[PDB]
C-alpha cells in the first residue's frame, strides 16, 4: 500500500496515457516474433504507468511504462487476459 | 541533552546509496538501511542487506513486493524468518520473483522493531541520537522532490499524513535551518550524491516522524 499504484480514475482519455498506450502496444509488437480501461501510476526511482487497455486486430491486456529519473522510457512488461 | 548534530555515515553505520530502479521497494530499502545500521552497532562489520530477499519473501507479513509495502513488515519478515540474506549472495533484479531465501547466507536477525511515537520530532530526534539509522515514511509525491538538489528541502503541499515513500534518517543538524538528513533509493546521482536534508521541526515536514521505526538486533 506504502509505494502502492495509485488508481488515476477518468484519465483514460487525455492524450499522454494515449500515446503510452501506444508506445507501449507498438514497442511490444515490434519485438514479438510474426504478427485505455484503467491508468495507475507509482512513484519508484521515476514513475510507472500502469495501463490496462483493451486491445484488438478482442483482448484485455496490462502494461507498464518505467521512466526513469533521466526520462528514458523502456516497456517494462504487457501482457492479455 | 542531545547533539546538535547527528551524522551516522561518520561512524560506518551506513552502505552506500542504492537504487529501487523500476521496483516499488523504497520500504525494502529503508528496511535494509535501518537493519545495516543495527548490525553494525551489534557487531562491527558493515554488511549489505538484500532487498530482493524482502521483496520476494515478505508477502506472507503482508508486504506486496515491488507493488508496495511497509518497513514494519520487513522488520516482522526478518524475526519470524529467522534470517536476512546479504546484498551479495541475493542481489536485486528490481522485480517481483518467488522466495529463494537460504538460511546458510543469512547475514542479520531481528527479533522485532520499535516505532517512534508517531508524529513527534523530538521523539525521532532522540532515537536517531541514541540508536542509530531509523526507516521512516514521507511523502516524496511532488516534483520538488524529483528535482531536489541542495539546501533544505520544504514543499508547501507535502502531506505529513499521506506517506507515499519509504527512506531512512541517517541523522540532523542546521545550516549557519535545521534539517533531517535523509538516505535515498533511487542512485547517488539524485539529489546531493543521493541524500536530502527535510526540513526538521517545521510542523514533522513531509510526514518524516510519522511512522519511524527500527529493528531491535
Amino acid at each position: 500500500l506504502r509505494g502502492g499504484y495509485r488508481e488515476r480514475p477518468n484519465h483514460q482519455e487525455d492524450p499522454k496515457y494515449l500515446e503510452l498506450a501506444h508506445y507501449a502496444t507498438s514497442t511490444w509488437s515490434a519485438q514479438q516474433p510474426g504478427k485505455v480501461l484503467k491508468v495507475e501510476t507509482q512513484t519508484v526511482a521515476g514513475t510507472n504507468y500502469r495501463l490496462t487497455l483493451k486491445v484488438a486486430e478482442q483482448r484485455t491486456c496490462t502494461t507498464v511504462i518505467y521512466q526513469n529519473l533521466e526520462g528514458e522510457k523502456s516497456v517494462s512488461s504487457f501482457g492479455c487476459a | 541533552d542531545l547533539p546538535k548534530s547527528v551524522d551516522w555515515r561518520k561512524k560506518g553505520y551506513v552502505t552506500p546509496v542504492k537504487n529501487q530502479k523500476q521496483c516499488g521497494s523504497s520500504w525494502a530499502f529503508s528496511a535494509t538501511g535501518a537493519l545495516e545500521g543495527q548490525m553494525f552497532r551489534k557487531t562491527g562489520k558493515l554488511v549489505s542487506l538484500s532487498e530482493q530477499n524482502l521483496v520476494d519473501c515478505s508477502r506472507p507479513q503482508g508486504n506486496q513486493g515491488c507493488n508496495g509495502g511497509f518497513m514494519a513488515r520487513a522488520f516482522q519478515y526478518v524475526k519470524e524468518n529467522g534470517g536476512l540474506d546479504s546484498e551479495e549472495s541475493y542481489p536485486y533484479v528490481a522485480v517481483d520473483e518467488i522466495c529463494k531465501y537460504r538460511p546458510e547466507n543469512s547475514v542479520a536477525q531481528d527479533t522485532g522493531f520499535t516505532v517512534v511515537a508517531p508524529g513527534k520530532e523530538k521523539a525521532l530526534m532522540k532515537a536517531v541520537a541514541t540508536v542509530g539509522p531509523i526507516s521512516v515514511a514521507m511523502d516524496a509525491g511532488h516534483s520538488s522532490f524529483q528535482f531536489y538538489k541542495s539546501g533544505i528541502y520544504f514543499e508547501p503541499d507535502c502531506s505529513s499524513k499521506n506517506l507515499d515513500h519509504g527512506v531512512l534518517v541517517v541523522g540532523y543538524g542546521f545550516e549557519g535551518s535545521k534539517y533531517w538528513l535523509v538516505k535515498n533509493s533511487w542512485g547517488p546521482e539524485w539529489g546531493s550524491n543521493g541524500y536530502v536534508k527535510i526540513a526538521k521541526d517545521k510542523n514533522n515536514h513531509c510526514g518524516i516522524a510519522t511512522a519511524a521505526s527500527y529493528p531491535n538486533v
